[PDB]
RNA sequence: CAUCCGGUCGAUCCUGCCGGAGCGCGACGCUCUCCCCAAGGACGAAGCCAUGCAUGCCCGCUCACCGGACGCGGCGGACGGCUCAGGACAACGGUUGCACCCCCCGCGGCGGUCCUAGCCGGACACCGCUGGCAACCCGGCGCCAAGACGUGCGCGCAAGGGCGGGCGCCCGGGCGAGCAGCGUGACGCAGCGACGGCCCGCCCGGGCUUCCGGGGCAUCACCCGGUCGGCGCGGUCGCGGCGCGCCGAGGGCCCGACGCCUGGCGGAGAAUCAGGGUUCGACUCCGGAGAGCGGGCCUGCGAGACGGCCCGCAC
RNA sequence: CCCACAGCCCCCGCCGCGGAGCCGAGGGCAAGCUGGUGCCAGCAGCCGCGGUAAUUCCAGCUCGGCGAGCGUCGCGCGGCGCUGCUGCAGUUGAAACGCCCGUAGUUGGCCCCCCGCCGCCACGAGGAAACGGGAGCGCUCCAGGCAGGCCCGUUGGAC
RNA sequence: GAAGGGCCGCGAGCCCCCGCGCCUGGAGGAAGGAGAAGUCGUAACAAGGUAUCCGUAGGUGAACCUGCGGAUGGAUCCCU
């Protein structure tokens, strides 16, 4: 945990939706950004899945907005620790969310 | 992957202000470790054989080094590699040539001849203050110089000025809005200006805006910025005022000059 | 209107002309890999080979010659243009064979001929007929 | 590897689209008798630089007419032209530009300022005496036919003070 | 050699990678020490030229160690008699195994020398006035070559009496 | 630097292909007066190798011979040069970080060491006598040198470990960030020292790491099982399923996973020419990988090195 | 003179070798006279010629193109608006699924005068050169190179 | 502190089995294309002498024929 453990928050901080929540004490963020063809002169949207640490000092569930900070490896797929998650509303269409 | 360290240097990748010719051949002098870094330095025999031209090859610098003809900070040094960096004091007794290596406008390295008044000291910046063994303060300089026991009012980025004969403190400057400095990094090496703010954002880089005596404004960040006195420059300068003209004035200076 | 035309529609643009480049003939037998297997002649300019059999609404004989290619061992027929030249090939002579016009297609009314021959025993051909050199080695 | 392999290299020429066009054929060949020149790799060497020269004088025109890099690379190039004595001292428009033609070329040569000098018989003999080295091109004899003169120099070619 | 690099490892997605360079020396390992309780034979400690020509000395055999009572202050030199639990795993604790975290038995001369004389936790002086006292280990055997220590105390100690109580 | 022409018919207009016309890269044929610049065994054989050469230098140690030999010792040989086999979320390119790291020379500082000091002890080399074997290789005895080896005079000092801050948050040694240092209770005597340097900072370099980009086939649609996470120890310069024990179940996928193929090193760039683009990118500069195939290791700050050694296989 | 030694460029005196080939002549495509052979031999990238004037084969004359270079073979770009983002076609030439529902995906009427966020535009920092563009300099010109002159911006090598 | 030995760790080579990719022999069978001036008939182009074509099913030396339903690209834009 980054309040009460022994690990410091330094480098980029992002923002992302949660996509899952079955680990223990950790959540798959999905992040939305656009990539430009030149040729076509037109974007392509594109996604990307990223594991971060979720301490039990937060309340999270499936499309909620999360604030990760970078950290050291925790793990083999893990650099990130959540510090902020604003709450969300169960029924939402799904909207492509770049942040 | 290199099993070590690199010993050679290709002329083509060689700093573009070095201003070293294609053809002259494949290899350049490779600058030793010492008081300033490979970027932020030029070796002695490129000052001793391409500008003064007081030799033509590498064994007239060898002779003439290793017969104790040259001062560095008031050392002799015979090292044809070795680095002359920024603020450094160049004397050669024999002609009586006395020397500060400072930046032109351009963005290349100059020698500003001086007089004997103020030969005895240089200035330096401080960018590092850590606790050493059995906590005793420390500070670090631009060119790889440590001091004990500094004075607490001293602060990281000031500027500090030593006798070249003793390594103490004599006066230091502070950094605050409304000083002359003179940067050192980037597209504006050379330009001299007081500044006017000082903007910082968490966890990255500080940006300072100054102004020159024109009124020309010009931005950088402060790893590059160097305190020269309170107002007014405390040492003397080459014979322009830190002026970037434009492509027009340097084009018409050029045809007068032909 | 057909075609898509919104502002984030690339992907589907750069798949479709990937999908729909490869119906040209020229493009499939240029970048789809069976021409240059099927080619006896690997893609080279021309080969080296040694000839074996000496054969011949324009109802005028060609004649040719049978060789076999030293670095494939597949056999084919090359054509012997200028005249005079089928009595300067003698069988199991060391030849160079190159292409005509049309890579690949037969050219002229010639039937089942794709190549011609240009040097005999290291002379050209064209060297020879003209008489610059000669074949007294051979 | 060799410091050779750092020399820079490039072509000066080009040749038609079209080889085969009789009014071509017939116009260059007239423009070698009123020049009398060897082969037509010369043409197609002013036809070169009459493309650069127009390709510069479009970029700079489609630019505003107070834009510094429009001032400083019009300025050079009309400095250039003038100084070779191409573009009539008169003209400082880059408008001017586009209506030069290969004939304001040719009119500089070597050749040329010797003819209109009266100082040769004509082209071919002006040419024979080139080569023989009987010409002090300012004061230092030249025997390259196509060597062009800039203004300043026109008046100082002169038969080559060592000649017969 | 023993390695941890990891291109001989799988992707995320659990595919094979490759390989497209040999072995190198930053990436090796060694085999572990596998430090020995005493219970020819003596306190035997070997030396290692690791990178950058520094040393690391791990131990295979030792007795002694430094260990401390916080509460009290009382810190002494004692001897370890066994070790009685380890988490990680039980043939450990048989083999008498030394590493961080087991919790041992030290003898009760050096504190009883100088302590059931002063008010102080109960349950240490019922310990002490017995013949050994639960203790846990804190350095790195087979790193820096020692075996130091604290006593236990509080509702640590309380979960490692209930947890060998039954043995 | 915005170009077209001939061919289906008894004649005509279209679609549509075939062929011609230019540039560059190479190979072949013919021919060739003079000067300048200049590539040159890469093209599914990373196939095989006679012959010769490609790394030495010197400050210390002279009763060697008439000081030059030789050898001990020090520095360097991990740079440079050749090639593109292998490898397709990798390498590589731009952008972050080490509050998870190591670092020779050089520069600047600092320099206090627990319990015969007008200067300690023994060896080996070369070398003399004596010898083995085809060659390569070395043996035995013998006096002698060190800025070599060993011990070592000396003002307490390496590594590691325990205790030492707050009361909703914020408002100096240093930070964006409770990070460095210190005191104190116990362990242990590491390093320097027979002409004094352990130690610290900077520099070059290296290791890993955030974000974005990063070949083709769907006649490959479901894949992974240390694979996904947690706890604990070990090992590592060091973080980490890197390895082991226990627990839970997880992770990726038509925004194309996984599998297969590639006559696949990448980039800066090259060729072509209205504008938009297509194809190539062995090779000059940067980076990566290798030295017949596959593995292992010593010395060293630094190599899993091959003009270093050991093994198996093929020659 | 230069060169580590030699060449070589260039300067100086004496004597003085002047040499063009490769393709083609029906159209595309600029360029025509006799003798042979007779659907034979051969030419021909395509159309085509040759079965007695052969304007196309084999020779002579003549003529045209480029030029110390010319022609042939294979590949890439262009030709090509025959891969079409700019910018193809879909009644009859090749091509609208037999029809409906429908998820991913793509696309979504109008309106709030100034707040925050994403994209977007401009400027700026920072970060390698060579190549490329480009200012100036008469290597005799040039391909090039960064020189060079005297009383040189601090001579210059900017961007 | 040498030789030597034992347990584990790295890991070559050989053997056994399985799978993937690329080439390849084959009696006989069957398709296509080109060549010639072959034999058998006439299916289509005119109402082509039974209007043509589509889908489906069966039969027949061969082209093809027949039945069920559909189209006009027909030989009809026209009748309480
Ligand atoms: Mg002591
Ligand atoms: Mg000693
Ligand atoms: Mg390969
Ligand atoms: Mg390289
Ligand atoms: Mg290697
Ligand atoms: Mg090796
Ligand atoms: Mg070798
Ligand atoms: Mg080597
Ligand atoms: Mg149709
Ligand atoms: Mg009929
Ligand atoms: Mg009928
Ligand atoms: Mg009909
Ligand atoms: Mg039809």
């Amino acid at each position: 945990c980054p309040f009460t453990g022994n690990v410091s928050i330094r480098g980029r901080i992002l923002r992302g939706v949660v996509h899952s929540a079955k680990m223990q004490r950790s959540i798959i963020v999905r992040r939305d950004y656009l990539h430009f063809v030149q040729k076509y002169k037109r974007y392509e949207r594109r996604h990307k899945h990223v594991a971060a640490h979720l301490s039990p000092c937060f309340r999270v569930k499936e499309g909620d907005i999360v604030t990760i900070g970078e950290c050291r490896p925790l793990s083999k797929t893990i650099r990130f620790n959540v510090i902020k998650v604003e709450p969300v509303s169960e029924a939402a269409k799904k909207r492509f969310s770049p942040f | 992957m290199a099993r070590g360290v690199r010993k050679h240097l290709k002329r083509l990748n060689a700093p573009k202000h070095w201003l070293l010719d294609k053809m002259g051949g494949i290899w350049a002098p490779r600058p030793t470790n010492g008081p300033h870094g490979l970027r932020e330095c030029i070796p002695l025999i490129l000052i001793l054989r391409n500008r003064l031209h007081y030799a033509n090859t590498y064994a007239e610098t060898s002779m003439i080094l290793q017969d104790k003809n040259v001062l560095i900070d008031g050392k002799p040094r015979t090292d044809p590699t070795f680095p002359v960096g920024f603020m450094d004091v160049f004397e050669i007794p024999k002609v009586h040539k006395t020397f500060r290596v400072l930046y032109d406008v351009k963005g290349r390295f100059t020698l500003v001849p001086i007089q004997s008044n103020e030969a005895g000291f240089k200035l330096c910046r401080v960018q590092k203050i850590f606790l050493g063994d059995k906590g005793m303060p420390y500070l670090s300089t631009h060119d790889a110089r440590t001091i004990r026991f500094p004075h607490p009012d001293i602060k990281t980025n000031d500027t500090i000025k030593i006798n070249l004969k003793t390594g103490k403190i004599d006066e230091w400057y502070k950094f605050d809005i409304g000083k002359i400095v003179m940067v050192t990094g980037g597209r504006n090496c050379g330009r001299i200006g007081t500044i006017q703010a000082i903007d910082k954002h968490m966890g990255s880089y500080t940006m300072i805006r100054m102004k020159d005596t024109e009124g020309t404004e010009f931005l950088t960040r402060l790893c590059n910025v160097f305190v020269i006195g309170n107002d007014s420059p405390a040492v003397a300068i080459p014979t322009t005022k830190g002026i970037r003209p434009d492509i027009i004035k340097n084009r018409e200076l050029r045809l007068r000059s032909i | 209107m057909s075609k898509t035309s919104g502002l984030y529609t690339a992907r589907k643009l750069r798949t479709v002309r990937r999908v729909n480049r490869w119906a040209d003939k020229k493009y499939r037998k240029a970048h789809l890999g069976t021409w240059l297997k099927a080619n006896p002649l690997e893609g080279a300019c021309m080969a080296r080979g040694i000839v074996t059999q000496k054969i011949g609404p324009n109802s005028a004989v060609r004649k040719a010659v049978r060789v076999q290619l030293t670095k494939n061992s597949k056999k084919i027929t090359a054509f012997v243009p200028r005249d005079g030249s089928i009595t300067y090939i003698d069988n199991n002579d060391e030849v160079l064979v190159a292409g005509f016009g049309r890579a690949g297609r037969a050219v002229g009314d010639i039937p089942g001929c794709r190549f011609k021959v240009i040097k005999v025993a290291g002379i050209g051909l064209l060297a020879l007929f003209l008489r610059k050199r000669e074949k007294r080695a051979r | 590897p060799r410091i050779s392999r750092h020399r820079n290299s490039s072509k000066t020429y080009s040749t038609p689209k079209k080889p085969f066009t009789k009014p071509r054929l017939d116009a260059e060949l007239k423009l070698c008798g009123e020049y009398g020149l060897k082969c037509k790799r010369e043409i197609y060497r002013a036809r070169y630089m009459l493309a650069k020269i127009r390709r510069t004088a479009r970029n700079l025109l489609t630019l505003d007419e107070n834009d510094i890099k429009r001032r400083f690379e019009g300025a050079a190039l009309l400095r250039r032209l003038h100084m070779l004595g191409i573009l009539d001292e008169e003209k400082d428009q880059l408008d001017y530009v586009l209506g030069l033609r290969i004939e304001d070329i040719f009119k500089r040569r070597l050749q040329s300022v010797i003819v209109e000098s009266k100082l040769a018989k004509s082209v071919h003999h002006a040419r024979n005496m080139i080569k023989a080295r009987h010409i002090s091109v300012g004061g230092q004899i030249v025997n390259i036919p196509s060597y062009m003169v800039r203004i300043s120099n026109t008046s100082r070619v002169a038969i080559a003070d060592t000649s017969s | 050699g023993i390695t941890h690099d990891k291109m001989y490892k799988r992707s995320k997605t659990g595919a094979v990678q490759g390989k497209w360079h040999k072995k190198r020396k930053y990436n090796l390992g060694r085999q572990p020490a596998n430090t020995k309780l005493i219970v020819n034979e003596g306190q035997k400690i070997s030396t290692i030229r690791c990178r950058g020509g520094n040393i690391k000395r791990r131990a295979l055999r030792l007795s002694h160690g430094s260990f401390a009572w916080g509460s009290a202050d009382i810190s002494h030199k004692a001897r370890i008699l066994q070790v009685v639990y380890n988490s990680t795993s039980n043939e450990l604790v048989r083999t008498n195994t030394l590493v961080k975290g087991c919790v041992v038995q030290i003898d009760s001369a050096p504190f009883k020398s100088a302590l059931s004389n002063d008010t102080l936790d109960k349950e240490i002086l019922d310990q002490i006035r017995g013949d050994h006292i639960l203790a846990r280990i804190s350095s790195r055997p087979g790193q820096v070559g020692t075996a130091d220590g604290y006593i236990l105390e509080g509702p640590e100690l309380l979960f490692y009496q209930k947890k060998l109580a039954p043995k």
